[PDB]
C-alpha cells in the first residue's frame, strides 16, 4: 500500500510540476501547511529575455478551413513549437489566441537569448513550409530588461510575468516586419556586436518613449497535490492527464454547438503603473492587480454561475466560456449576470482604491471547438470564428459599456442599436447591452 | 532587522503641514536654492493678494491712489513667471503692505486660496530685501513648497531606526498612496485645524477640512488598513487659536453642530472656544474611528504644531512611546 500511494503521489505532483515551476511552488505549499493583503508570490528577476509570437495570417485562415483542422495545424506546430523551445532553455509563458512568449532565465540567471532568435528562425521556416504543403507569416519580437514573476487569484492560476520591460517586448513584436526579429538595443548589448544585424525599423509602431528598435504523512500530502490539482486544471482534463494517453493522443479536443464567450478588459491599468524607486518595481501594483483578479475570482464560485468557466487571464482581461459542460438560453443570462456582476465589482475596487477603472466587455454566441494545444503543458483553451469575433468586439468597444451580439433574449432590457462598427470581417450594427432595466 | 525599523506615514489632505513636520522633526534631531523658495513664497503671496484684491466678487477700496501704478505693476508681472528679484519691486511691496486695504483684502483672504504662511512672510519684507540674512530655523519652517512624489525620510532616535513617508495631499497624487499602503508600522495622520474655514483648491467648492475628514474615513475604513491603528496629528493649530481669538469667523459658519457641541472633560492661560475646536475636530475624529472601528486600529489623538518645537518634541515623545508599544505587536 504504501508503495502505490507513493508512486500516485508521484505522478500527481509531476503533473502539477509540469506547469508552475518549483520556487513558487515550494512557497503555495508551505502555506497550505500553516494578512492585510489578498498575498502575491511576485519576486523579481533581473537580466531576462523575451521573445513573442503572433500569427499574421490568423485572419486570412480562420475564415477559410474550419475549425476543427485548424486546430490540428496549430498543435502541430505549437508542439514543435514547444520541442524546440524545451531544447533551448526556454520556458513558454501562456497561450492566448495565436501570441506564444517564452523568457530567458528566469528560475537561476542564464544569457545567450540569441541562440533562441535563430532557433525561432528555422521552427517558423519550418512552420510556413508545413502550412505551403495561405499567410500563416509570423513577427518576433525580444526585448531585454527585468521583470515580476508569479501567479494571479484564486482559481486557474498560470505562470506569468509583469514588467515594461515584457511590455517594450510586446509592442517590439506588435511592430510587424514578419519573419524578421526585432532585436532593440538592449539585446545587441547585452548578447555581442559581432551579430551582422540591419538599422531597425524605420517607422511602424507610435513614436512613444523612443523603443530604440536597432503512510499517513503520505496521506497527507496527497492532499495537498489533490487539493492544487483542483485549483488548477478542470476535472476532466485533469482525469484524463493524470492517467495514459497523455502523449499517445497528442490532440484532445471536442466541439460544441451552443456555446457563448465574454471577454473583459481593463484599459485603465497601464496608467496606473508606475516602476519607481519608493514602490519596490510596481510590486504593490501587481499586488493591486492581484485583488483585482481575486475579486473576480471570488465572485465566479458563488452558486449563481455555475455553468461558466474561466479559461485565462490576459494582463487585465477575463476570458469567460459557456456551454461547455452540458449538464435553453438561460446560460447566456448567467453571462450577462457574469459581466454586470464584474462590473459592479471594479466599481467597488475603484471606490476602495483612489483612482479610476472601466471595464471593456465583450460577448458572442456560436459554436467552438474546445480542447488542450500542449501536450507537455496542461492548457485548455478555445477556437473558433466567434473566439476572434468576441475578441474584435471587446477591442473594438467602449469603456464602461457592454456590448452585445445578435439579441436572442428579452428578459433585461438593452439600448444602443445604432452602431454599425466596421469590425474585421464585416460590419454590422446590433446594439449594446446595459443592466436589467 | 526589518521590524526594527519603525516605517510609518502620514495621509492628509493638501497642505495639512506633513511636510513641515517632517522638515521640523528632521531639524529637531536627526542655501541658495532655500533662500530661493523664500523668495518665491513672498512673490506669490503678494501676487494673489492683489490680483484677489479686484478679482474679489465684494470690490475692496484702495488706501492711496498712487499705489494704483504699483498694482499695475504687479499686474504686469503677474502672468510674468520669470524669477525677478529686484528691489525696487520689494520696495513696491512694502508700500502695498503698508495700505490699509491690502491687508483688509489679507483679512477676507478667506474668500480665495492662498498660502498660509504670507503674514509671516510680509513681515520679513524688510530684512529680505538685502536677500543676505542667513534664515533661521523658524525661517525654514515657515517656508511653503509642494509635495507630489511620495518621500521617505532615514530617521534615528533611542538607538533605533525610523522611517518618514511623506506623500501628496493632493487628488492627483491620492492614487500613488497604494503605492506605501504595505508593512507600514504605523500611520500619523495629520490634518490642518485652521484651514476649517478654507476650501480645497482642486475643485473650489469643497471644504479643505470636510475634505480631508471624508478621507480619513476612506482612509480608516480600507479594506487592506485594519490593523495598523492611526495615530492623528492635527497641525495647524496655532493659527487655529489666533482665528478663533480673532472672531471674525467660526466653526458654526460650516459646522453648527460645534454650536451644539459642548466642552469635553478631558481638557488640558487659554480659552474655552479655542480647547473645545481643537476637542471637537479631536472627537470628530474619534467618532469616524469608532464608528468604523473593528477591534484592531485604534486612534490616539495628540494635537501638533509644526512650527513650534516644544509641542513637537513632546507630542513625538508621546508616539514614540506608543509606536514602541505598537512594534511589540501587543
Ligand atoms: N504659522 C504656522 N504655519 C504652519 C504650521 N504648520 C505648517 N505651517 C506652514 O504651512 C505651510 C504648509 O505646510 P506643508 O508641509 O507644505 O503642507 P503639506 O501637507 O506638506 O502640503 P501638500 O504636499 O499636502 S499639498 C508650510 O510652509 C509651513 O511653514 C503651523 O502650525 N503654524
Ligand atoms: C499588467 C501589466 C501591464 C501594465 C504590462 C504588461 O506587461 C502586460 O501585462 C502585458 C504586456 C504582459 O503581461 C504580456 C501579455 C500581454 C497580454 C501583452 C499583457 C497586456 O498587454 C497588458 O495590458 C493590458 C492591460 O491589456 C500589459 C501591457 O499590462
Ligand atoms: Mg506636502
Amino acid at each position: 500500500a504504501r508503495l502505490r500511494l507513493e508512486t500516485e503521489n508521484q505522478r500527481q505532483e509531476r503533473l502539477v510540476l509540469s506547469v508552475l515551476p518549483r520556487f513558487v511552488v515550494l512557497e503555495m505549499i508551505n502555506d497550505m501547511t500553516n494578512h492585510q493583503f489578498h498575498r502575491i508570490y511576485i519576486h523579481r528577476y533581473e537580466n531576462v529575455s523575451i521573445l513573442f509570437a503572433d500569427v499574421k495570417g490568423f485572419t486570412n485562415l480562420s475564415t477559410t478551413l474550419s475549425a476543427q483542422e485548424l486546430v490540428r495545424m496549430l498543435n502541430e506546430l505549437f508542439a514543435r513549437f514547444d520541442r524546440l523551445a524545451h531544447e533551448h532553455h526556454c520556458l513558454r509563458i501562456k497561450i492566448l489566441g495565436d501570441c506564444y512568449y517564452c523568457v530567458s532565465g528566469l528560475p537561476e540567471p542564464r544569457q545567450d537569448h540569441a541562440h533562441c532568435c535563430v532557433e525561432m528562425g528555422l521552427s517558423m521556416i519550418k512552420t510556413i513550409r508545413y502550412v505551403r504543403s495561405h499567410d500563416v507569416d509570423m513577427r518576433i519580437g525580444i526585448h531585454s530588461g527585468s521583470v515580476l514573476c508569479g501567479v494571479l487569484g484564486l482559481r486557474k492560476w498560470q505562470f506569468d510575468v509583469w514588467s515594461w520591460d515584457v511590455d517594450i517586448a510586446n509592442k517590439l513584436e506588435s511592430g510587424g516586419i514578419p519573419g524578421r526579429i526585432h532585436i532593440s538595443k538592449a539585446t545587441l548589448d547585452c548578447l555581442n556586436g559581432d551579430y551582422n544585424v540591419e538599422e531597425g525599423h524605420g517607422k511602424e509602431r507610435n513614436e512613444f518613449l523612443r523603443k530604440h528598435n536597432i503512510i499517513n504523512e503520505m496521506k497527507e500530502l496527497r492532499e495537498h497535490n489533490e487539493n492544487m490539482l483542483r485549483n488548477i486544471l478542470p476535472s476532466h482534463v485533469a482525469r484524463h492527464f493524470l492517467e495514459k494517453d497523455r502523449d499517445n493522443e497528442e490532440l484532445y479536443s471536442q466541439s460544441y454547438d451552443a456555446v457563448g464567450v465574454m471577454f473583459a478588459s481593463i484599459p485603465g491599468f497601464a496608467d496606473f503603473y508606475s516602476q519607481t524607486e519608493m514602490n519596490n518595481q510596481g510590486v504593490e501594483c501587481l499586488r493591486l492587480l492581484n485583488e483585482i483578479i481575486a475579486d473576480f475570482d471570488e465572485l465566479l464560485g458563488e452558486d449563481r454561475f455555475q455553468d461558466i468557466e474561466k479559461i485565462k487571464t490576459i494582463g487585465s482581461t477575463y476570458m469567460a466560456v459557456s456551454g461547455l459542460s452540458p449538464e435553453k438560453w438561460g446560460h447566456l443570462c448567467a453571462l450577462a449576470d457574469f459581466s454586470l456582476a464584474l462590473t459592479e465589482s471594479i466599481q467597488e475596487i475603484n471606490k476602495h482604491s483612489f483612482n479610476n477603472f472601466e471595464l471593456r466587455i465583450g460577448i458572442s454566441h456560436g459554436s467552438v471547438v474546445a480542447g488542450v494545444i500542449g501536450a507537455k503543458k496542461p492548457q485548455y483553451d478555445i477556437w473558433g470564428k466567434t473566439v476572434n469575433l468576441a475578441s474584435r468586439m471587446d477591442s473594438t468597444g467602449v469603456s464602461g459599456r457592454i456590448q452585445v451580439p445578435e439579441e436572442t433574449y428579452l428578459i433585461l432590457k438593452d439600448q444602443g442599436f445604432a452602431f454599425d462598427y466596421r469590425g474585421e470581417i464585416y460590419v454590422k450594427g446590433i446594439s449594446e447591452q446595459e443592466g436589467k432595466i | 532587522v526589518y521590524r526594527a525599523t519603525h516605517r510609518l506615514l502620514l495621509l492628509g489632505a493638501g497642505e495639512s503641514g506633513k511636510s513641515t513636520i517632517v522638515k521640523q522633526m528632521r531639524i529637531l534631531h536627526v542655501k541658495a536654492t532655500k533662500v530661493q523658495d523664500i523668495k518665491n513664497n513672498l512673490k506669490e503671496a503678494i501676487e494673489t493678494i492683489v490680483a484677489a484684491m479686484s478679482n474679489l466678487v465684494p470690490p475692496v477700496e484702495l488706501a492711496n491712489p498712487e499705489n494704483q501704478f504699483r498694482v499695475d505693476y504687479i499686474l504686469s508681472v503677474m502672468n510674468v513667471p520669470d524669477f525677478d528679484f529686484p528691489p525696487e519691486f520689494y520696495e513696491h511691496a512694502k508700500a502695498l503692505w503698508e495700505d490699509e486695504g491690502v491687508r483688509a483684502c489679507y483679512e477676507r483672504s478667506n474668500e480665495y486660496q492662498l498660502i498660509d504662511c504670507a503674514q509671516y512672510f510680509l513681515d520679513k519684507i524688510d530684512v529680505i530685501k538685502q536677500d543676505d540674512y542667513v534664515p533661521s530655523d523658524q525661517d525654514l519652517l515657515r517656508c511653503r513648497v509642494l509635495t507630489s512624489g511620495i518621500f521617505e525620510t532615514k530617521f534615528q532616535v533611542d538607538k533605533v531606526n525610523f522611517h518618514m513617508f511623506d506623500v501628496g495631499g493632493q487628488r492627483d497624487e491620492r492614487r500613488k498612496w497604494i503605492q506605501c499602503f504595505n508593512d507600514v508600522t504605523a500611520i500619523i495622520f495629520v490634518v490642518a485645524s485652521s484651514s476649517y474655514n478654507m476650501v480645497i483648491r482642486e475643485d473650489n467648492q469643497t471644504n479643505r477640512l470636510q475634505e480631508a475628514l471624508n478621507l480619513f474615513k476612506s482612509i480608516w475604513n480600507n479594506r487592506w488598513l485594519r490593523t495598523i491603528s492611526v495615530i492623528l496629528f492635527l497641525n495647524k493649530q496655532d493659527l487655529l487659536a489666533e482665528k478663533v481669538l480673532a472672531g471674525k469667523s467660526k466653526i458654526e459658519d460650516y459646522f453648527p453642530e460645534f454650536a451644539r457641541y459642548t466642552t469635553p472633560e478631558d481638557a488640558t492661560g487659554e480659552d474655552p472656544r479655542v480647547t473645545r475646536a481643537k476637542y471637537f475636530i479631536r472627537d470628530e475624529f474619534l467618532r469616524i474611528s469608532t464608528a468604523s472601528g473593528d477591534g484592531r486600529h485604534y486612534c490616539y489623538p495628540h494635537f501638533t504644531c509644526a512650527v513650534d518645537t516644544e509641542n513637537i518634541r513632546r507630542v513625538f515623545n508621546d508616539c514614540r512611546d506608543i509606536i514602541q508599544r505598537m512594534h511589540l505587536r501587543q
